[PDB]
């Protein structure tokens, strides 16, 4: 009644990552099991395909010389081994369950996990107010909030301790993750920290 | 001692019908 | 070569309650086998169509698609709220299993009006060397905009950097950011700095500022 | 459910249409199969076209050299005599039979053929690396000729042949669960070994964990050295003379040591599935099409009359829970101490939603 993806992270562009599918609920033998590497908004693209049932092994074709499907079903998981990881499998990856008898398009995905592979390491971001004015104030609303900039892997939870419009972020000339956040408060009057979890860093800066 | 079998001899296919 | 699935409308915007239609076309004869999934994001895909007939069991029954031939049609008779999410159209008869671009589906309110503000840089970013100058389009309708930039009534030069929020849960409205990052360095070597909007709600486009 | 499949001869002059490829039989009355030929007579060459569903045994000779050479020998045929309508047998045309000469005019000629009960089901046996030809066992084929008279030749592109699968499906109502068991006396002793066996389900589908639970009450002063537990598929095939083998597909030998006077409850989870059990040449894989790969041919279903000594290939499994007591004493090694229970279950696929069966 359930299904995992455990592992995933930032990883150099010539090693390896490998994952864990630890599904639950059911019987390896009679599902087929898939990888979808989706990443983030360029599309949706199949990754890996074990039959365990018969003990095959299809790949798309991408990933042949660097990429490993297995499944010690003992434990009812599934591994996905990447060795010589380039930037473009950067993705968040995908496990998908199937009917072995028969295969009628893919019944239950999981969490997903992020992969990430860029050339640069983790870094947590610098914490800087968007204080509002008479520029950032209309019809009583006024408007806080707080960019985060510059920070390397998958992204961040805010904490400001409705109108709170959090944006998915981008990456900038250095590919470093930066994204905005505001909130729309009354022009009486509130303080807000962004916690990165590859960081160990919580910052709680006040807009002012 | 019956007729035998050298073949694998086409591409099986399937077309539209009438719904009804 | 691989197959492609290439659905008709890219994306669209229309009413909560009618008919929706997603035709869908295989570079070659998938008979039968293909399936739909709708995906809001932050989650995974659940599963709708099979076979392109039957519905998946778990999914509303207002679902179901079709096939003219080699042309796969996916359609919907009376949404709903949560239903707000983009829907992939997926061929399995052959490896690879091709998916679908995507197509995008909001719910499609009355024009709202882009409330634009701007922030000047922030005291400790110009402590750090560069500039990161927000601006904030907020809570409308429909997606298409245009932020245009300016230093001292010259346009940008690909510095600025938009990002958008989905359709709010319960508003069916968006919002709108362009980061306009320029070095400290170029920050003070200008007085002029302009956000110029572009909506349906806005007819001549209303242009904010600031020289802090 | 809008389409229909089609495969045309070669010459295009005939091409059949079928419903489905797949006509499934609950005990009591096989689906019958209906389809229609199409001819175009522009080049209709010859002054008769028949057609027949057949039922026959595949079989490679075991000394026969020929890489692929398979004979089939013929249990059930009969004939349509549908092009064109013969005297007096007229019959109402199906649902199915009726949308395709309003697609397609009367250009094209019925037939139905209503299955008989005590037929084999379309089942496939497993072949080694080494043979080439079409898969060994029952299949079926309808074949679409075209001769002037039924005791005349049929040229090898002036006809097409489909292959269909007679196939079962697990019943609804789950059979009463398995329990066997037994009891061992020996000559040393009047205090006994007893063996019970219950597996959690009469009915499993393909792939799906078996779970058998056991229980040996040992009074003797003998041991229980080890305890075998296997999942076997007896095959009962009947070409020429009937055949039998016990195969076993899945398998634990697990090492659980019963001393003497004592209890024991171990429930030990086990799997069949295709992937280990390919060396084993001849084992039942259910009904093959043209070469894909199958199940563990699903377990056959007879009436409960149990008609015959039925032709083809009639399948069943039982799980066998085997413990291998340690001899010696007055006998020694001469005398045989072990005690095994069989327990018998139902090994299908459910029955499809609607949806009948690379990437399949």
């Amino acid at each position: 009644v359930q299904l995992v993806e455990s592992g995933g992270g930032l990883v150099q562009p010539g090693g390896s990552l490998r994952l864990s599918c630890a599904a639950s609920g059911f019987n390896v033998y009679s599902s087929s099991i898939h990888w979808v590497r989706q990443a983030p908004g360029k599309g949706l693209e199949w990754v890996a395909s074990i039959s365990s049932y018969y003990g095959y092994t299809y790949y798309a074709d991408s990933v042949k010389g660097r990429f490993t499907i297995s499944a010690d079903t003992s434990k009812n998981t599934a591994y996905l081994q990447m060795n010589s990881l380039r930037a473009e499998d950067t993705a968040v990856y995908y496990c998908a369950r199937s009917r072995q008898f028969w295969y009628s398009g893919l019944d239950y995905w999981g969490q997903g996990t992020l992969v990430t592979v860029s050339s640069a390491s983790t870094k947590g971001p610098s914490v800087f107010p968007l204080a509002p004015s008479s520029k950032s104030t209309s019809g009583g609303t006024a408007a806080l909030g707080c960019l985060v900039k510059d920070y390397f892997p998958e992204p961040v939870t805010v904490s400001w301790n409705s109108g709170v419009h959090t944006f998915p972020a981008v990456l900038q000339s250095s590919g470093l993750y930066s994204l905005s956040s505001v909130v729309t408060v009354p022009s009486s009057s509130y303080i807000c920290n962004v916690n990165h979890k590859p960081s160990n860093t919580k910052v709680d800066k006040k807009v002012e | 001692r019956t007729p035998p079998s050298l073949g694998p001899s086409c591409t099986t296919a399937s077309s539209s019908l009438r719904k009804d | 070569s691989d197959i492609q699935m290439t659905q008709s409308p890219s994306s669209l915007s229309a009413s909560v309650g009618d008919r929706v239609t997603i035709t869908c076309r295989a570079s070659q004869s998938v008979s039968s086998a293909v399936a739909w999934y709708q995906q809001k994001p932050g989650k995974a895909p659940k599963l709708l169509i099979y076979s392109a007939s039957s519905l998946y069991s778990g999914v509303p029954s207002r679902f179901s698609g079709s096939r003219s031939g080699t042309d796969f049609t996916l359609t919907i008779s009376s949404l709903q709220p949560e239903d707000f999410a983009t829907y992939y159209c997926q061929q399995y008869k052959y490896v690879p299993v091709t998916f679908g671009q995507g197509t995008k589906v909001e719910i499609k309110r009355t024009v709202a009006a882009p409330s634009v503000f701007i922030f000047p840089p922030s005291d400790s970013q110009l402590k750090s060397g560069t500039a990161s100058v927000v601006c904030l389009l907020n809570n409308f309708y429909p997606r298409e905009a245009k932020v245009q930039w300016k230093v001292d009534n010259a346009l940008q030069s690909g510095n600025s950097q938009e990002s958008v929020t989905e359709q709010d849960s319960k508003d069916s409205t968006y919002s709108l950011s362009s980061t306009l990052t320029l070095s400290k360095a170029d920050y003070e070597k200008h007085k002029v700095y302009a956000c110029e909007v572009t909506h349906q709600g806005l007819s001549s486009p209303v242009t904010k500022s600031f020289n802090r | 459910g809008t389409r229909v499949f089609k495969k045309a001869s070669p010459n295009g002059k005939l091409t059949v249409y079928l419903g489905k490829r797949d006509f499934v039989d609950h005990i009591d009355l096989v689906e019958p199969v209906d389809g229609v030929v199409l001819v175009d007579p522009e080049y209709l060459k010859e002054r008769r076209v028949y057609v027949t569903l057949t039922c026959a045994f595949r079989y490679g000779r075991e000394d026969l050299d020929v890489l692929g050479l398979t004979f089939r020998k013929d249990l059930f045929v009969a004939n349509v005599q549908s092009f064109p309508p013969a005297p007096e047998d007229k019959k109402p045309l199906t649902r199915l039979q009726e949308r395709l000469i309003k697609k397609l005019g009367e250009h094209a000629y019925p037939f139905t053929f209503e299955i008989p009960p005590n037929l084999p089901c379309s089942v496939t046996l497993q072949p080694g690396p080494e043979d080439t030809g079409k898969a060994c066992g029952v299949d079926y084929e309808v074949k679409a000729f075209c001769a002037e008279n039924l005791e005349e030749k049929i040229h090898k592109r002036n006809s097409v042949r489909l292959v269909i699968r007679k196939v079962q499906y697990a019943p609804e109502r789950p059979g009463p669960q398995p329990t066997a068991e037994t009891t061992r006396q020996f000559l040393m002793s009047d205090k006994p070994l007893h063996l019970e066996a219950s597996l959690d389900k009469e009915i499993y589908y393909h792939g799906e964990p078996i779970s058998v639970n056991v229980h040996v009450t040992n009074n003797t002063n003998k041991t229980v050295k080890k305890i075998k537990i296997s999942v076997r598929q007896y095959a009962d095939i009947c070409l020429f003379n009937t055949a039998q083998y016990k195969c076993p597909v899945a398998m634990e030998e697990a090492d659980d040591t019963v001393a003497p006077s004592s209890t024991f409850c171990k429930v030990y989870t086990l799997t069949p599935f295709l992937a280990n059990n390919r060396e084993k040449r001849g084992l039942a894989l259910d009904g093959k099409l043209k070469h894909e790969d199958t199940n563990l041919a699903s377990s056959t279903l007879l009436r409960e009359g149990a008609n015959r000594e039925i032709l083809g290939i009639i399948v069943s499994y039982k799980v066998k829970v085997k413990l291998v007591v340690s001899r010696g004493g007055l006998l020694g090694d001469l005398a045989s101490s072990d005690v095994a229970v069989e327990l018998p279950f139902t090994l299908m696929h459910p029955k499809p939603k609607e949806e009948p069966p690379p990437e399949h």
